[PDB]
């Protein structure tokens, strides 16, 4: 369809890991962002289709969602923090690229990315 | 428009509101009807200044804008007392506590 | 116009509309079966009352407005004595 | 399903208008009856939307939650727009009750792991505890729309 497969949450072939950085990105990062009134349009991937977007898999070349991020966590995908965090900037970057700079949906990634940004600058040292 | 009024004397507060065009003398004519006290026997006031029978409301100052109905203006009542009027005298309210601490 | 009495527990009287006044489930109960036009609260003092005589004012002025209303504004040193009042007047 | 929108596929312009003093949140209620909440309104702002016919709206205080009337009412559907015309929703303060007023001024003073501290009849805890809640106000609506 115009939808292309989701990203994969778990890959065999790709070393999985655990750390309490990851722990905080689950538990208090995601779990913030998710709960947030503006989380809705993030939490699964863009039905391009649905909303009548023929080119946003042509403009969007790595889709990300935080429904695929919170998977990724809770089936321990990432190696490390910078991983989950590089996700996190690529779904706010997405937003960012497809929609106009004063558009309803950036100012909702917007308000997002402050929070994920003040979340993150608590992280734990890894221990 | 219509001004909300509280009228005070002693421990008394009407609350009670007319229009920016009716007068002083037919505000007395509702204390009347209330307090059973004629116009000749009441004197009204807006802060210290007494005013006169033959004036509106709003050419006495009050306005729509600052007699709102949650937050309405004060007139002063003085009644009669054999040959002389009392002083106005408008008896303060209760006092609320101290704020408590845990509302700042 | 009929007119009510509030009596304060302090010993202020307000004197207010009666359609006003049934504002409140609670004077509305206590004027009820006139086959009375003065209530006594021992327990509401004059600076509860007088504001809940505002907030009748407010409430018949602008119930089923169509368009757009004023906030009815409380100071925070009486916003708990008007709770307990409220909630007493069921109103 | 009760309250839910459509799924007209109906295109309705549509100009939201606060006419409160809160900042508004706007809550679509989606397909399935759930709330998808957009973009605030500041006070005294509007601005105009891409709804679409038999779509549902309510309205709240973006920071409390407490309840907020539009065009008088509790729920906003718009019509088809006439000649283009655009559809007003008006959105507007209820008149409170004076105890769910003097709610929010204490909720809004006190942190709620203070209340249990506040001086006040027990039963006012429950009460104070219990913020206002689009799911609960919701059941109440569809309560009131059976009858």
């Amino acid at each position: 369809s115009m939808n292309p497969p989701p990203p994969e949450t778990s890959n065999p072939n790709k070393p999985k890991r655990q750390t309490n950085q990851l722990q905080y990105l689950l538990r208090v990062v995601l779990k913030t962002l998710w709960k947030h009134q503006f989380a809705w349009p993030f939490q699964q991937p863009v039905d391009a289709v649905k909303l009548n977007l023929p080119d946003y898999y042509k403009i969007i070349k790595t889709p990300m969602d935080m429904g695929t991020i919170k998977k990724r966590l809770e089936n321990n995908y990432y190696w490390n923090a910078q991983e989950c965090i590089q996700d996190f900037n690529t779904m706010f970057t997405n937003c960012y690229i497809y929609n106009k700079p004063g558009d309803d949906i950036v100012l909702m990634a917007e308000a997002l990315e402050k929070l994920f940004l003040q979340k993150i600058n608590e992280l734990p040292t890894e221990e | 428009m219509d001004v909300f009024l509280m009228i005070r004397r002693h421990k008394t507060t009407i609350f009670t509101d007319a229009k920016e065009s009716s007068t002083v003398f037919e505000l007395k004519r509702i204390v009347e009807g209330i307090l059973k006290r004629p116009p000749d026997e009441q004197r009204l006031y807006k802060d210290d200044q007494l005013l006169d029978d033959g004036k509106t409301l709003g050419e006495c100052g009050f306005t729509s804008q600052t007699a709102r109905p949650q937050a309405p203006a004060t007139v002063g009542l003085a009644f009669r007392a054999d040959d002389t009027f009392e002083a106005l005298c408008i008896e303060p309210f209760s006092s609320p506590p101290e704020l408590p601490d845990v509302m700042k | 116009m009929m007119y009510v009495k509030l009596i304060s527990s302090d010993g202020h009287e307000f004197i207010v509309k009666r359609e006003h006044a049934l504002t409140s489930g609670t004077i509305k109960a206590m004027l009820s079966g006139p086959g009375t036009n003065e209530v006594n609260f021992r327990e509401i003092p004059s600076h509860v009352l007088s504001k809940v005589c505002m907030y009748f004012t407010y409430k018949v002025r602008y119930t089923n407005s169509s368009t757009e209303i004023p906030e009815f504004p409380i100071a925070p040193e009486i916003a708990l004595e008007l709770l307990m009042a409220a909630n007493f007047l069921d109103c | 399903p009760v309250l839910r929108s459509v799924n007209s596929r109906e295109p309705s312009q549509v100009i939201f208008c606060n006419r409160s003093p809160r900042v508004v949140l706007p809550v679509w209620l989606n397909f399935d009856g759930e709330p998808q909440p957009y973009p605030t309104l500041p006070p005294g702002t509007g601005r105009r939307i891409h709804s679409y016919r038999g779509h549902l709206w309510l309205f709240r205080d973006a920071g409390t939650h407490d309840g907020l009337l539009v065009n008088q009412t509790e729920l906003f559907v718009p019509s088809l727009n006439v000649d283009g015309q655009p559809i007003f929703a008006n959105i507007t303060l209820p008149v409170y009750t004076l105890k769910e007023r003097c709610l929010q001024v204490v909720r809004s003073l006190v942190k709620p792991e203070n209340y249990r501290r506040l001086d006040i009849v027990r039963s006012l805890y429950e009460d104070l505890e219990d913020h206002p809640n689009v799911q609960k106000d919701l059941e109440r609506l569809t309560q009131e729309r059976i009858a």
